[PDB]
């Protein structure tokens, strides 16, 4: 038996189980990165790399070579935020300071960083731990979360310290 | 195929003619596309063999002018070497032609 | 060969259902869609038949 | 180039084999026409060794025909 | 414009290099009502072997394919009403999304000091992060003959 | 392998919202494993026995038929073998998108007149600007 | 990047690259064709030009002709465009004169 | 994504748009052909590249027939842009039984074929004889004793 | 007439170029996550 | 396929349940209601050539007719053929309505 | 009675499945140095 | 779609004639009256210009 | 088969050394098992959430707690080996940070540009 | 091997000149247009015995030099085309082709 | 390298007797290419390994391609244009090799190269900035299309008849010379 389909205007209703937005609203400790890639990611990547669509795309050789601007700038003008935890070397002579490393660096990369940018040439070993970014809530109750980091305990040869004048 | 398609083959005068007359979406069969590729390759090969036979005829009519009297074996072998022909293979095909003539008669 | 604005016979629907049962072999299961397809199998103790699927979502 | 080179190589081999087959078919047709002219005209024969080899090859071909028949 | 037929240039690509010699041997004076003016050899630069080589042409076509793919894909519309629909939030949503104690602290500090403030101490994202969902090359279309009395410039009604 | 079920935990709460993301789409044409198009550039050609390589036949290059392609953008093949690439030509002339995503152009008279619907190629036709229309009408004095 | 891209385009136009390390063959070596430029006073059909300029010794449908390209010079094209604009202005002006003096006669 | 889109089919005119792609050999459903290049070309440029005789030759109409597909009407004049189904239609109609008789087709013989059981000639060399369809298809054609009479 | 709606944030240079649009967006997102001018937070949920 | 969804009168519409039938045209230049309007398709009480030429334009359009042409040569096109007139174009006399 | 296409693979097998169960450089001539 | 008296649309002495206006009010202020005249002229001009653009 | 090596599926070591999602540099020649296709999303999410249970009786990639983020893993730099701990196959991946020296006028440059005391605990600093 | 045979019996300059003076020349690119199928040895050797090589649009290509000529439509077409080529060559060597071409030229000039 | 101004090669057409061709290099205008050519013509392989040395190395130093023009071939020859040869890793005409490494480069030398006279020797390269061991002797009259692509590092002072003799070798369908044109011995005349 058919329905009275001549009484409804041709508009599509909403499905009964309404889908949740793809945006992840959970900011806890088990936050999951979404493996699914969307069109907007590629669009923004092209527009950031070679000014799509106002500029013609560079040839495949330049795009896949080390001279492409992103890789060139990442090599010559590195952007790595290595910050020292003062609670380890402040008014205490310790042999293993603690650093906050971007989660993309490795132990050898951190050793090279400390050896070349600052000159720390006495590094025994590095122990790395991946920690979720520090989350908090402001006065209005909105959930904020800082960038993720990596705790790197760096063992040295000679104990170092920083003296705080009383 | 279908009965109308077989009638159309008989009308066109051959399965190959029917397949080659049908063009693209008119012949929506993948089997038809495969057999059309095969037929095109085989047609090109037949044309190649026709050109080959014409080349052979031209070579024969060019080298017959000197080998017509065949009075001297050395005189014959001079032309055979100038045109690049193996004497043993020539004798073998002469014998094959003789056997074929005996079979025909 | 004209219908005449006449309804279809019952044997037509019977044979259609028989053909559907015969061609019931293939499958349309998708990987990431099984997560939402499993909602028909209410396994959480918070699921209600008359209330719905409201209290089951954390 | 690594994709396209074998194709032109096969084409070159095809041209070489075409020339070889042209030579072979020309030799066969030359033998045919020579035999026809010899068995048609008069006082136009082959040299002694030529006739001997032709007779020997005819014997061999007839033996092969008898073998493939029996 | 039809009265000025003007001279037409016909470039004929002959199969052999004896071009214009066969033409001058023919030596036509008129064809219909055309009255051929002259016959010369079109001087052109010799094309390199790369134009006829299949490997070079395949490489160039591969490069053009990659360029056109990078330019055309993925396709995203320049603008649609859905962008401005989704990027709209209410005032309470804006305040809840972007808010820091900086505004209240600056209010207190300015009340206590007496200085002036010209720019907001905090950047306010009125889209609540929705503008990051709109592609970067977006721009609204030009609408002609809108239904509004605002462009008249009335100052007394 | 990996099965999907309800959850009732935070991982499932995240998955229920993350699996709703629309993955990037790209219309991939049907491959040609049997009839390789770029293999026919060596078909139906004469070769010079002096150097043993093909001859750049201008007539071949002129009468060649272009079969479109996504990674080589097109291939010139002899017109004799062009009948095996009739579906790739349709896929290339068609819009590189599911028709449902652009079907809003066949559901109103304006777009049904402004847009070309041929081989499922939703491409807008030529349209005069309003200034051009006014200019034409005023020059025609009507 | 812009500078290097224009340089590489200029390099590719000349065709100086070859996978087997070696210089490419000279350009005018494989051409084996020529182009004749004919100046006409009126438009002539391409088929007419082909049948009148074709080789009478070639047993092919093209008759030694690869292609025929008809073109208008840039000066003649600009002249045609300016004449079209002037003709539109003239039509509009005569219409306006007629419509303005229709009522005073 | 399509890096190269094939041009409109049979766009070999200077002033007039190409015929419908379905009439040229593409997909049906369109009762009019459109060429983006001809549309973008200004009117003065078309009038400059064309002449009055050429313009009229391109305007030449074949109503109500089609010049690219001979023997049938044009899809732009048919009610639907699809081809008419009165000429090329299935073999049997709806509700019609199959009662087609055994038809005998003409065939050109290539050799002097002599039936020994009946003691008579099938057909002489270069003779057009009417034979059975199945016989010609399965026995005469493979032996190359005869070919179809076309 | 505006080329972008009135509620869109201005992510562009002073001259109008969009060379650092993504960098400006990342800087704004980092500032929203943790502003440098943020005083003493009063909430009972502090990062440390 | 032995029984198509169009037999069982199954209402499959995009605006209704998001489904569409398998055997149908993606695009339809004219809906069934426009095809049934035979008055606007055939030549019924309706003019087909809207250009009304002057006396000199009528005579100029008759000069391009080849000598030896008769009106009885051009038949009336059938009903399923759209009644239209392209105006004074090349070979216009072949058009029955023009 | 004898409806293999209607019954599942656990109850019967079709004729198609029954039938398909059974179904599914350069060269240089070299002569050995042993002989002459 | 459907049948509508296009042969009457635009036949009145002014732009407001033969327009199905069912969104009005018994009292219109100065701004409301200005917008009413603006919308009548805009309806007429948009119809005419869109028809001309489509035809050309 | 799969594009990534088979030790990422089952490490060459008997303990299961070298199991997990490995991200590679775009310009690198090595290939990893981090793929975002609609067919690879299930196993990637499985490795991120459920982990991987080895037949030896241990979870190799994710035992529990905070899930790993394969999008921020440092780029893959080689392959395992039984003799040593790790073979660095791709060296260009590792960021060898190198900065210039005092050569030139580098002794006058400061982090800020010059435009034309006892600290006290405050609640807010504007600038 | 074939390479050894070719190095043993080369092609003479006279034969090569005759073959080049031949009016018609072959085109050798058709082997590249054969449909390619990834078929295993067991499957192909099973089809070869079960007579499935020429079924469902498939076929078996074997290179041939000589072909049976009786009712071969393409051979008859090539023969007629060669006859027309020879007639055209006779015309152009007698000079009537240039005569007809000049007649067309004079007609187009007078018209 | 003013001491080494000319080198020599002994070209053999298959089984024919070796014939000597003598070059003449211009080390002033292009030191890198001339130095590479001289070192390849010299080819000092006097490194003699012993039993214990081979045992501790496990790989003979001769297992890798040696930087010598000896036993090389002329893989690319086209009548009327030039003759190309000098491959180290094999005798087929690909995968160039140099003494500095894989391939060297010299833009200031490439920009000033001019090919206008026959018998001029240049470096056969795929790109203007990837030069190796493969060289070519120009046989044609003038090749002006090679100006900013290759580097002419000298000419031929004796052996033009040898060049014209090895140029007349027929080409086989494999795209290579029908007769193996090889270099049996190379050296330098200091
Ligand atoms: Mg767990």
């Amino acid at each position: 038996k058919g329905w009275r389909t001549w009484e409804y205007q041709h508009t599509r209703p909403d499905p009964r189980p309404f889908p949740d937005p793809p945006v992840n609203d959970y900011f806890g400790r088990s936050r999951i990165w979404n493996p699914i890639a969307c069109k907007l990611g590629y669009v923004r990547k092209k527009a950031d790399e070679w000014g799509w669509p106002n500029k013609p795309p560079p040839p495949t050789g330049l795009r896949y070579s080390q001279e492409f601007f992103p890789f060139f700038f990442e090599r010559y003008f590195p952007d790595a935020e290595v910050r020292l935890l003062l609670d380890s070397v402040l008014n205490n002579e310790t042999k293993r300071p603690v650093f906050q490393i971007p989660c993309s660096m490795s132990k050898v990369e951190l050793v090279n960083y400390l050896k070349n940018i600052y000159g720390i040439d006495n590094v025994v070993r590095v122990e790395v731990r991946n920690r979720r970014g520090r989350r908090y809530k402001n006065e209005v109750g909105e959930i904020k979360m800082m960038d993720d980091y990596k705790v790197a305990v760096v063992e040295l040869d000679t104990p170092v310290s920083v003296e705080l004048k009383q | 195929m279908v009965e109308a398609a077989m009638f159309e083959v008989e009308k066109d005068g051959g399965f190959d003619n029917f397949i080659l007359k049908r063009s693209g979406p008119e012949l929506r069969s993948t089997y038809g596309e495969r057999i059309r590729r095969h037929i095109l390759v085989r047609q090109k090969e037949i044309q190649k063999n026709f050109v080959l036979q014409k080349q052979a005829q031209m070579l024969v009519e060019s080298m017959e002018k000197e080998i017509l009297p065949m009075e001297d074996g050395k005189k014959v072998e001079e032309v055979l070497e100038k045109y690049g022909i193996d004497k043993e293979q020539l004798l073998r095909d002469i014998a094959r032609a003789a056997v074929a003539k005996k079979q025909q008669l | 060969n004209y219908d005449g604005n006449l309804p279809t016979h019952r044997a037509v629907h019977v044979n259609a259902m028989r053909e559907k049962a015969r061609q019931k072999a293939p499958r349309t299961v998708a990987g990431p869609r099984t997560f939402y397809n499993s909602a028909g199998s209410r396994a959480n103790a918070r699921s209600s038949r008359f209330g719905g699927q409201a209290a089951v979502g954390k | 180039y690594e994709f396209h080179e074998p194709l032109r190589r096969k084409n070159a081999e095809d041209m070489r084999q075409f020339q070889t087959d042209v030579i072979d078919m020309a030799c066969a047709m030359l033998g045919e026409r020579l035999l026809d002219t010899v068995n048609a005209s008069d006082t136009s024969s082959f040299p002694a060794e030529w006739q001997e080899a032709i007779a020997m090859h005819v014997e061999e071909i007839e033996a092969e025909m008898e073998e493939v028949a029996a | 414009p039809d009265e000025i037929e003007g001279p037409w240039e016909a470039y004929i690509t002959y199969d052999r290099e004896d071009g214009l010699s066969y033409a001058q041997s023919l030596g036509i004076t008129t064809i219909g009502v055309a009255t051929v003016l002259g016959l010369t050899e079109h001087v052109r630069e010799p094309q390199p072997y790369a134009v006829v080589d299949p490997v070079y042409c395949e490489a160039l076509r591969r490069e053009r394919a990659r360029e056109e793919t990078l330019m055309k894909w993925p396709h995203v519309p320049e603008w649609k009403y859905e962008y401005s629909t989704y990027t709209r939030k209410h005032l309470a949503d804006i305040v809840q999304y972007n808010y820091t104690n900086v505004v209240d602290y600056v209010d207190r500090e300015v009340l206590l000091t007496g200085k002036s403030v010209w720019e907001c101490p905090i950047h306010i994202d009125h889209t609540c992060g929705g503008s990051k969902t709109v592609p970067p090359h977006a721009k609204k279309p030009v609408r002609y003959m809108d239904a509004g009395i605002a462009n008249v410039g009335v100052t007394d009604i | 392998p990996v099965v999907f079920k309800q959850g009732q935990g935070m991982f499932s709460h995240q998955l229920k919202r993350l699996l709703q993301k629309k993955s990037i789409h790209r219309y991939n044409w049907d491959p040609l494993p049997m009839y390789d198009p770029r293999k026919l550039v060596h078909a139906s050609r004469h070769m010079d026995v002096e150097t043993w390589r093909e001859v750049p036949d201008p007539h071949w290059d002129e009468r060649s038929y272009l079969v479109p392609d996504q990674m080589f953008y097109n291939i010139p093949v002899p017109p004799e073998y062009k009948d095996a690439y009739w579906w790739r030509e349709l896929q290339a002339r068609r819009v590189q998108c599911p028709v449902e995503w652009v079907s809003h152009r066949m559901y109103n008279k304006g777009d049904r007149q402004r847009y070309d619907f041929q081989d499922l190629a939703f491409r807008k036709k030529f349209e005069f600007s309003y200034e051009e229309v006014v200019k034409n009408a005023k020059d025609m004095r009507s | 990047t812009a500078r290097a891209v224009e340089i590489f385009k200029e390099r590719l136009k000349r065709g100086i690259y070859r996978y087997p390390p070696g210089p490419p063959p000279p350009p005018g070596a494989h051409d084996k064709t020529s182009v004749v430029k004919v100046e006409l006073s009126c438009y002539v059909e391409e088929e007419r030009l082909r049948e009148l300029f074709g080789r009478y010794d070639v047993f092919e449908p093209h008759k030694g002709i690869v292609r025929v390209e008809l073109k208008l010079p840039d000066e003649v094209l600009k002249q045609k465009e300016e004449a079209e604009q002037l003709w539109t202005q003239y039509m509009a002006e005569c219409s306006d004169v007629k419509a303005y003096h229709q009522w005073s006669t | 994504v399509a890096p190269w889109v094939p041009p409109p089919r049979h766009d070999i005119k200077v002033t007039m748009p190409p015929p419908p792609g379905g009439e040229v050999g593409g997909r049906f459903g369109v009762s009019q052909g459109y060429s983006d290049r001809l549309a973008r070309t200004p009117y003065w440029k078309r009038m400059a590249l064309s002449t009055y005789k050429l313009r009229m030759m391109e305007n030449a109409t074949r109503y109500p027939m089609s010049e690219h597909r001979p023997g049938e009407y044009d899809i732009r004049y048919l009610p639907t842009p699809y081809p008419c189904t009165i000429r090329n239609r299935p073999l049997l109609e709806v509700g019609e039984p199959r009662q087609i008789p055994s038809i005998r087709i003409p065939v050109i013989f290539l050799v002097n074929l002599f039936d020994e059981a009946k003691g008579c000639w099938f057909g002489r060399r270069y003779e057009t004889v009417y034979v059975e369809r199945q016989f010609m298809r399965e026995e005469l054609m493979p032996q190359r004793y005869a070919i179809y009479a076309t | 007439q505006r080329k972008l709606p009135k509620h869109f944030p201005v992510v562009q240079a002073s001259d109008g170029s969009s060379l650092l649009r993504e960098e400006t967006i990342a800087c704004m997102e980092r500032e929203r996550r943790l502003p440098h001018n943020m005083g003493k937070l009063y909430s009972y949920h502090r990062p440390y | 396929v032995k029984y198509t969804p169009m037999m069982l009168n199954i209402q499959n519409m995009m605006w209704w349940n998001g489904k569409r039938n398998l055997y149908r045209a993606t695009y339809r230049e004219k809906t069934w209601y426009e095809i049934s309007r035979t008055g606007a398709f055939t030549k019924g009480r309706r003019p087909v050539m809207r250009q009304k030429y002057s006396r000199e334009a009528l005579q100029a359009a008759l000069a391009m007719v080849p000598p030896g042409f008769e009106v009885a040569d051009v038949p009336r096109p059938p009903q399923r053929i759209l009644a239209q007139s392209e105006g004074i174009v090349g070979r216009w006399y072949s058009n029955y309505w023009t | 009675r004898f409806n293999p296409e209607s019954v599942g693979l656990t109850r019967g097998t079709s004729a198609f499945a029954w039938k398909w169960w059974h179904t599914q450089q350069e060269r240089r001539s070299h002569r050995p140095p042993a002989w002459d | 779609g459907g049948f509508t008296m296009k042969y009457k649309k635009g036949t009145g002495l002014w732009d407001e004639d033969h327009v199905n206006d069912y969104k009005t009010n018994r009292y219109l202020s100065a701004r409301a009256t200005m917008r009413w005249y603006q919308e009548m002229e805009r309806h007429q001009t948009r119809n005419s210009l869109n028809a001309r653009r489509a035809t050309q | 088969k799969n594009s990534w090596p088979e030790w990422m599926d089952n490490g060459a070591d008997g303990t299961g050394y070298g199991i997990g999602l490995h991200r590679t540099h775009p310009l690198s020649r090595l290939r990893g098992n981090l793929k975002r296709s609609p067919s690879h999303v299930p196993r990637v999410l499985g490795m991120m959430i459920q982990g991987v249970w080895h037949k030896s009786g241990v979870k190799l990639y994710f035992r529990g707690g905070k899930p790993p983020n394969p999008s921020v893993h440092p780029y893959l730099t080689g392959e395992p080996c039984p003799l040593y701990g790790w073979k660095v196959t791709d060296e260009s991946v590792i960021r060898q940070f190198n900065m210039p020296s005092i050569d030139g006028t580098n002794f006058r440059y400061k982090p800020y540009v010059a435009l034309q005391k006892p600290l006290a605990k405050r609640l807010f600093f504007w600038r | 091997t074939d390479r050894e045979r070719r190095q043993e019996r080369p092609i003479t300059s006279a034969a090569l000149a005759v073959m080049q003076k031949c009016p018609i020349q072959p085109q050798l690119g058709f082997v590249h247009a054969l449909p390619h199928d990834t078929r295993d040895a067991l499957l192909q050797e099973w089809e070869r015995m079960h007579h499935l090589d020429w079924q469902f649009g498939k076929a078996v290509y074997t290179p041939r030099s000589k072909e049976n000529v009786r009712g071969n439509l393409t051979w008859l077409r090539e023969d007629r085309h060669y006859d027309q080529r020879m007639k055209f060559m006779q015309e152009v060597e007698s000079g009537e082709a240039r005569a007809k071409h000049m007649k067309l030229i004079a007609e187009a000039a007078g018209n | 390298m003013r001491i080494s101004e000319r080198a020599f090669m002994d070209i053999a057409i298959g089984t024919k007797a070796p014939r000597r061709i003598v070059f003449k290099l211009f080390p002033r205008k292009c030191p890198s290419a001339v130095k590479n050519f001289i070192e390849l013509c010299s080819g000092n392989v006097s490194t003699d390994t012993y039993e214990s040395g081979n045992r501790d190395k496990l790989i003979s130093e001769s297992a890798l391609p040696q930087l010598t023009y000896k036993n090389s071939t002329f893989h690319r020859v086209e009548k009327g244009y030039l003759i190309q040869g000098g491959d180290i890793v094999t005798g087929r005409g690909t995968e160039q090799l140099s003494i500095y490494g894989g391939t060297f480069s010299a833009p200031e030398e490439v920009r000033a190269s001019v090919f206008d006279k026959p018998g001029l020797v240049g470096t056969a390269s795929s790109s203007p900035n990837a030069h190796g061991s493969q060289f070519f002797i120009l046989t044609a009259k003038e090749a002006n299309h090679l100006n900013g692509t290759c580097i002419c590092f000298g000419q031929v002072a004796d052996g033009l008849d040898v060049v014209q003799e090895i140029e007349q070798v027929p080409i086989d369908p494999s795209g290579f010379p029908s007769l193996k044109v090889s270099i049996v011995d190379c050296g330098v005349l200091e």
